[PDB]
């Protein structure tokens, strides 16, 4: 059911920390049921390396540590599950 | 104790499970607006309040302080809103005493 | 063709002492006698021991449940 | 836009005074 | 899936496992869970030494790299 | 088998060794279908030394190396 | 009644008979835990004189100015990438810190200089700048020691994003020390407290480390 | 797992195949060859080498479209690839598929994305 929360984040800009310490910053185009996350206008910084720019990026759900959500995100609204 | 029940009883069951099972820790955070200390898999610890969680320990957290050490200095980050993937959790400790 | 489950049945049936190489570790192995298991290869081991390779020393554990996702390799000793 | 090598010194200075 | 490791059946393999461990041996079987049975398994120690460990079961997830020796 | 063994440990002192090396000793309050565990009066051991008293702890299933009963 | 696979079917059925979730409390010893608490980074001075602090209208205005220079750096960086500027073609920079201190004191953060530094360089320069506030036996001022402030700003604009987590940490130390410095200000003038106010605005606003909100 | 072997076109499940693709692993540009994007594996066969690389989808942490100078595919493997005499002898490997025709980049990305969705997991215990 929480993946359903992530699926409502289309068009939101997030920072995602991956299991390997990589940090991905971009705009969510979609999240699927397996948590695979698709983004555009991406800036990705591997742990201790230079940031690279990507037009599009898809992340395997099992590679995600956490999402840093937009401060302004209305959680209470998004968490209503009907 | 049944493989398939009514959709009303099936939410009730999951709610019984969250109350009496190992995940009651998370239930207590949501219910009492208390903080949990999570020993995250990335070595680091996360201190914050559980806004929502599922059977897999995926969580929506607010006012998270991420804390770690490296070479011997203590480090931290504040994250106002986070979605934590369940399998990144090692242990969860409720009511952790801190400064005052 | 040899089926992995058939090797397990055999070790359980023969009460063989087996040694498990671990996924996340290298420096330590687990040894014991398989008295039970499940489809995920979670194992119940009697007279289990930690084997610390660098010192060739052992720590007695008695009866344990070892999670299958830690298994890299199963060897009979 | 493009030039004004100062910029970072200028925007800091004006942001303070 | 079945016709992927099928070609390696009774062949001598070199397997790099995680944690920088290396083993060599003959593939005698596998299952859908990707557990392998390796016969005449040889543990290649970093000591340079080699140990005959007989027939073993190896979990597919622990295999980083697979190469045939024939 | 794994399931009956684990149920047999509920309400008893246990020692849970994690994949990462740490050990947690305490009373096993409850378990679930995923093998998540809840311990009471938990003490953490890093390298066999007491590193702290944690009280009530949830251990997520996927971190466990082994579990054993104490005494 | 098993053969090979057969014991697996005896087990799937054995666990099916089982309650799956069992809960067992108290019985032996139990009692409330005395615990070991948690070693925590102490919160700064709250501070004295909330009048020295800035207007929201000012904060929001100063953030526009930052984000604008940030976006204008991006413009210049893209124009460099089109003209095939290989960052790796950049020779090795000193790690001396003292050789650096003299450079920043005496040379300014002009784009010509600043654009030649990799994310890692900026990363390191910031750690340097951080340490340059975190008690140099110097009576630091920012309002006076302008070169510091000027660089701190520049360095902050330039930092490529996402920012690594230790960059956030070595930024929160800058937050803390100018919180400190500013608390030492009377009413020691609104303009003398001005740099710190900007470097806090930024920390809370730009780098969204709101666990500062109440110091800006 | 990653297999090192001569790679031939897969029977069925193949989504995309193109020749004239340069593969870059980490720093070394390995060479040019043909890519095969199939439901089970992502594989590449150098034209000037005997052995190729075949990768199970579960090993591809992420993938996307970049421009080194130029429009190309980027992907990351969850482990360090040790390819004898090629690339290998720092927990992940960075990779690029660089076709001479950039018009193919979009088609390759879409195909890799389709395959990714075909490879989900149970409860998981990663890093």
């Amino acid at each position: 059911k929480l993946v359903r929360f992530l699926m409502k984040l289309s068009h939101e800009t997030v920072t995602i920390e991956l299991k390997n310490g990589t940090q991905v910053h971009g705009t969510i185009t979609g999240v699927d049921v397996s948590m695979n996350t698709h983004l555009k206008a991406v800036k990705m910084t591997l742990k201790n390396r230079e940031p690279v720019q990507l037009e599009t990026l898809s992340i395997r759900g099992n590679n995600i540590r956490y999402f840093i959500l937009p401060d302004s995100l209305p959680l209470d609204t998004l968490l209503v599950d009907v | 104790p049944k493989s398939e029940m009514t959709p009303e009883e099936l939410q009730k069951r999951e709610e019984e499970e969250f109350n009496t099972g190992p995940l009651s820790v998370l239930t207590q955070s949501v219910k009492n607006n208390t903080q949990v200390l999570i020993n995250c898999r990335n070595n680091k610890k996360l201190l914050g309040r559980v806004k929502a969680f599922d059977r897999h320990c995926n969580m929506v957290l607010e006012n998270v302080k991420e804390m770690w050490t490296e070479v011997p200095v203590n480090k931290d980050r504040y994250i106002s809103k986070m979605f934590l993937r369940g399998d990144s959790v090692i242990v969860v400790l409720r009511n952790p005493l801190i400064a005052g | 063709m040899v089926q992995p489950i058939n090797l397990i049945f055999r070790y359980l049936q023969n009460r063989s002492r087996i040694q498990v190489w671990l996924y996340e570790q290298v420096n330590m192995r687990i040894e014991g006698c398989i008295i039970g298991f499940d489809e995920y290869m979670n194992l119940v081991l009697d007279d289990a021991e930690e084997i610390h390779s660098k010192t060739k020393s052992r720590k007695q554990l008695g009866r344990i449940m070892l999670k299958g996702d830690n298994i890299t390799l199963l060897q009979s000793v | 836009a493009v030039w004004d090598d100062s910029l970072l010194v200028k925007t800091y200075d004006e942001s303070v005074g | 899936h079945p016709p992927e490791l099928k070609k390696f059946m009774d062949k001598k393999l070199s397997l790099k496992l995680n944690g920088g461990r290396h083993v060599q041996g003959i593939l005698r079987g596998f299952d859908p869970f990707m557990n392998l049975v390796i016969d005449e398994c040889v543990e290649m120690a970093t000591s340079g030494q080699q140990n005959n460990i007989g027939m073993v079961v190896i979990r597919g997830n622990s295999i980083i790299m697979l190469e045939a020796l024939e | 088998n794994p399931k009956p063994f684990l149920n047999g440990l509920t309400g008893k002192p246990v020692m849970v060794k994690l994949k990462w090396g740490m050990e947690y000793k305490g009373y096993l309050v409850s378990v679930d279908g995923y093998m998540n565990m809840q311990l009471a009066n938990t003490e953490e051991y890093i390298d066999g030394a007491l590193s702290g008293h944690l009280g009530e702890v949830l251990i997520r299933c996927n971190n466990v190396l082994y579990i054993r009963g104490v005494e | 009644p098993e053969s090979g696979e057969e014991y697996l079917m005896h087990m799937f059925y054995e666990r099916k008979r089982c309650p799956a979730v069992v809960t067992k409390r108290s019985s032996k010893i139990r009692n409330n835990t005395g615990n070991t608490t948690l070693e925590m980074l102490d919160n700064p001075e709250l501070p004295p004189f909330k009048c020295l602090l800035p207007t929201p209208e000012w904060r929001d205005e100063q953030v526009k100015s930052f984000q604008a220079a940030r976006s204008q750096v991006l413009v210049l960086r893209k124009e460099l990438a089109n003209n095939n500027y290989d960052q790796s073609g950049e020779p090795p920079l000193t790690s001396d810190q003292e050789k650096w201190k003299e450079f920043c004191r005496n040379q300014q953060p002009l784009l010509s200089t600043l654009l030649h530094l990799t994310q890692n360089d900026l990363e390191l320069l910031l750690e340097m700048l951080s340490k340059w506030l975190q008690d140099p036996n110097t009576t630091v001022d920012l309002l006076h020691d302008v070169w510091l402030a000027r660089w701190l700003y520049a360095t902050l604009v330039c930092l490529h994003l996402p920012l690594e987590p230790h960059v956030f940490s070595t930024l929160r130390y800058i937050a803390r020390t100018c919180i400190h410095l500013r608390n030492q200000l009377k009413e020691d003038e609104v303009q003398r407290a001005a740099p710190y106010n900007l470097l806090l605005t930024l920390t809370v606003q730009v780098f969204a480390q709101n666990d500062f909100k109440d110091y800006i | 797992m990653v297999l090192i072997m001569h790679v031939s076109p897969p029977e069925h499940g193949l989504l995309y195949t193109a020749n004239n693709i340069k593969l870059k692993l980490g720093d070394k540009v390995v060479g040019e060859g043909t890519v095969y994007i199939a439901q089970n594996t992502l594989s590449w066969q150098p034209t000037e080498l005997a052995e190729g690389i075949s990768i199970e989808w579960k090993q591809v942490s992420l993938h996307g479209i970049s421009s080194n100078p130029r429009k190309c595919i980027y992907f990351m493997l969850d482990h360090k690839v040790e390819w004898n005499g090629v690339y290998g002898d720092g927990e992940v490997t960075e990779c690029w598929l660089m076709p001479e025709d950039i018009h193919t980049v979009d088609t390759m990305y879409s195909a890799m994305t389709t395959c990714q969705a075909l490879h989900p997991d149970s409860a998981n215990s990663d890093s």
